[PDB]
């Protein structure tokens, strides 16, 4: 029916981001208190994220689990 | 009977076959089918593939690491990849909600217990709680 | 964690374009790399 | 035949550059005017079959990191239309023809003729090395092979000849419509060591000189001109600067398209009139 | 199997080789006496393998082991089934 | 990073742009690569034929 | 007396044949059903099959058609060096 | 209804068709023997449908089922009331 | 023997006729009352009536005039392919 | 909610032009889109 008609859509899409820079990239602590020995732990990175508009890829194909959500137990 | 399915029951047999290195096919819910494999060489770890078709000169499978969960294996159905049948041309799949009528003209719901056929291609279906066979027309596919 | 999320629009001769800065903060022991990708199923964005 | 100058440049540069850097004699000939220090350092680094360091070449804006010890960088540049013919007509052909090929082919004996075999059929024979066939030899081409009289030439039964010829595509005929384009392409060498950049530029100049004997640019990309920029710091934001000297190469090529013709006359209807 | 095949002889030459060292000749002097040797089989000095040249000049040294070198280049195609 | 292999680079060894501490993941058109097929010496990489 | 030998692959692409008609496909419609045919291998609906182009998508409907027989058309050039003594 | 109408014949040709396969001819060889077939009705090989051509060369193959193809293109207008 | 058929619309526009006079409008004044007339369909105060131009405003006063009879002038071109056998 | 409302005037060869920034803050669960439109009947603006 719409061979030569125009069509317009208002659409909802998942939010997505890519890492365009890594900023304050590494922060460190020699944690020693209440440890057998000195341990090195990497504290949180800060990321400068960028939206995906020019090129769009579908949501990744995650492997599902067969555990039913909100499952009764007795 | 039909030889189109041979599901594995025990996870122990699944692990035994994985040790032998044979590929597996693992179904999903409203989602693409998966192939699973054990990596060769020194380091042993699971690998997965989103592709399904047989390997050929024009088609090669892609394998990557993934932390596969035993829950998926134990819960979801599993088959040997080489011996899997793509489709059995029947209206209703196995383990599907269906509706029928009992011997006393009483309507009742059930799931398909077995899928059968004669030599002429006519398909007969057996429901849970019903030993007798049912025609394709006599059944009704219940809407979710 | 995510902050400062911006849907910066540039109108040009080629057309409209969506690009903006969003600042995120990870957990410990995670080493992100350049041009890594994230997707948030929970949050939906309107487009026309 | 649409021309992609960048791909031709890459294909000419890569094997030729590898061959030039393979041996030391050619490099010493090239770097005659340079001082001992830079010459020997470049020879130690890049020259020789067993060289540990290696140069590379590629186009601009690569998403991956690119080696900046020594690299040839190409970018397409501008272009302009300079000359045209009447009706945009360049040439007329009776048989569709592709590229011009050069093949070596040892002579063979046939019961009446000496012949040369070739990989592919022949649309037109341009030249046979060191031969000028006379009427007596009755040069004939029959698809894949070319042939000449056996008896009076029998001394040359195994002549190690080579052939310049043209591929055959179809028997159809058409017109060539197109124009000439004057194109500029930019080439720059990159190195954090300026002396390496200088030597790289000299090598580039030599291979450009050597290319002028190539068949393709002899037939397609005539009128080569060169222009060199100043040594400049390409980047200052790194720990150390990148130094490079851009060079601009000019070429003239004929963008053209083959317009086929289906009209073929084979009969005539000469009749008078009466009143 | 084969659907189409053709063979051609790209080159046919005579290679010179030393009898003691076993290395082929690479470079020569004014009279074409040997000054350099090489282990390569293809880069070695060679001349056209035809009677006219042979009559037109073995002549350089008593290490009389020339080697007729013939290069066969073959074009072929296959249609391998599934 | 990514590199292109040829008949010459296979024997010399791939010169790496960066240094090496350890490798996370290798891949090619035929898929991943195992420890049995590659080795690293003096910050350059070797591969089998 | 083959002194040395080498092989090269020039082209490696897939070509399809009808099992019964014996023709080779050349053209398809928007639905990707066959429209034309040829009895010439040199003119066929070639699908590239080099290393980079494996696992294509353009011809999934065509592949599943049972009437068609895929063929791996491969072209080679082999160089052989002969040492024939004196 | 119709206010004005005119009919013209844009083309009038003869199309060749196989008797067994049912596909029309698309491409041909030097002698104009068939080398390709097509399912299209319009793209098929065709020639002018006039006696002079027919006398000036059916001739290619024994699959003797030509098809006279005639194209009618019509221009018309309407004045449809309310 | 219509092998195939197709239709095309070239123009689709409205034209007005006086019920009594039988003439077609060509011109209007600032108040949009009729000023001129013609007895030629090819020259009339055409209002576009394609898909995009529906629900106009330029001629609301003209439409409500009971003396005028709107007409949907539509022009078409139809292609018919005939196969007449041998 | 609305803030920072500005009636920025640019005087140019084409003429005067009214353009300025106003920063707004919505309620929860509302997903506004680019080039959405708002009108405030309560507030009147003088023009000449």
């Amino acid at each position: 029916k719409y061979e030569n008609h125009t069509v317009t859509l208002k659409i909802l899409m998942t939010l997505r981001y890519v890492v365009s820079d890594i900023l304050k990239e590494s922060r460190y602590q020699y944690t020693k208190f209440n440890q057998p020995k000195s341990k090195f732990e990497n504290l949180p990175q800060k990321l400068l994220l960028k939206r995906e508009d020019v090129i769009v890829l579908q949501d990744p194909y995650k492997v599902n689990d067969g555990i039913e959500e909100d499952l009764e137990i007795q | 009977p039909i030889q189109d399915a041979k599901p594995i029951d025990d996870i122990v047999d699944i692990m035994t076959y994985l040790k032998n290195g044979k590929v597996l096919r693992v179904k999903q819910d409203n989602q693409g089918d998966i192939l699973v494999r054990m990596s060769p060489g020194k380091h042993k770890f699971t690998e997965v593939s989103r592709d399904l078709d047989k390997e050929s000169f024009y088609y090669k499978r892609h394998w990557v690491l993934y932390n596969v969960s035993v829950n998926s294996l134990i819960t979801f159905d599993v088959y040997l990849d080489e011996e899997y049948s793509e489709t059995t041309k029947v209206k209703y799949p196995k383990d599907t909600i269906v509706e029928y009528t009992r011997e006393d003209q009483e309507k009742d719901v059930a799931m398909i217990k077995e899928i059968l056929t004669d030599n002429n291609g006519n398909y007969f279906y057996a429901l849970i709680g019903e030993t007798m066979l049912f025609d394709e027309n006599k059944l009704n596919k219940v809407k979710d | 964690a995510i902050q400062s999320q911006e849907k910066g629009t540039n109108q040009l001769d080629i057309g409209i374009l969506d690009t903006g800065t969003a600042i995120g903060t990870t957990q410990l022991e995670k080493r992100i790399s350049y041009r890594d990708r994230f997707t948030v199923p929970e949050v939906l964005m309107p487009q026309q | 035949a649409i021309t992609s100058v960048d791909s031709y440049l890459l294909s000419e540069i890569k094997p030729r550059l590898n061959t030039v850097l393979e041996n030391c004699y050619i490099i010493d000939e090239v770097l005659k005017d340079f001082d001992y220090q830079t010459r020997e350092s470049f020879k130690e680094a890049f020259c020789g079959k067993n060289a540990q360091h290696e140069v590379t070449v590629g186009f601009n804006f690569p998403k991956f990191k690119n080696n900046y010890e020594a690299h040839y960088l190409i970018q397409l540049g501008q272009g302009q239309e300079t000359k045209n013919s009447l009706g945009s007509i360049q040439s007329s052909y009776f048989e569709a023809t592709g590229d011009t090929l050069v093949e070596s082919s040892t002579a063979i004996r046939e019961d009446d003729k000496l012949v040369f075999t070739v990989s592919k059929p022949i649309g037109e024979l341009i030249k046979v090395e060191d031969i000028e066939f006379a009427k007596y030899d009755n040069l004939q081409v029959e698809g894949n092979k070319v042939s000449f009289k056996y008896q009076t030439n029998e001394d040359y039964e195994n002549y190690n000849a080579n052939i310049i010829f043209t591929e055959k595509k179809n028997d159809s005929k058409g017109l060539v419509k197109g124009f000439t384009v004057e194109e500029q392409v930019t080439v720059v060498g990159l190195s954090f060591n300026v002396d390496v950049a200088r030597c790289l530029d000299a090598v580039l100049k030599m291979i450009l000189i050597s290319m002028r004997d190539s068949i393709e640019e002899q037939q397609t990309f005539q009128l080569q001109n060169l222009s060199f920029g100043d040594i400049a710091p390409i980047i200052e934001d790194g720990d150390s600067m990148i130094f490079g000297r851009p060079t601009i190469i000019k070429y003239t090529s004929s963008l053209d398209l083959d317009y086929t013709i289906t009209q073929d006359i084979n009969k005539l209807t000469f009749k008078e009139r009466k009143d | 199997s084969i659907e189409k095949k053709e063979e051609v002889i790209a080159h046919n030459e005579v290679v010179f080789r030393s009898l003691t060292q076993g290395l082929y000749v690479k470079e020569v002097d004014i009279y074409s006496d040997v000054v350099s040797y090489t282990k390569d089989v293809d880069e070695a000095l060679a001349m056209p393998n035809t009677i006219n040249f042979k009559n037109s000049r073995l002549i350089m040294n008593l290490d009389l082991e020339p080697l007729n070198k013939i290069q066969k280049v073959i074009y072929e195609t296959h249609l391998e089934g599934l | 990073m990514i590199y292109f292999v040829n008949k010459d680079r296979i024997k010399k060894g791939i010169p790496l742009y960066y240094d090496v501490k350890e490798i996370t993941y290798i891949a090619t058109q035929d898929g991943t690569v195992y420890e049995e097929d590659y080795e690293i010496k003096n910050n350059r990489l070797y591969l089998n034929e």
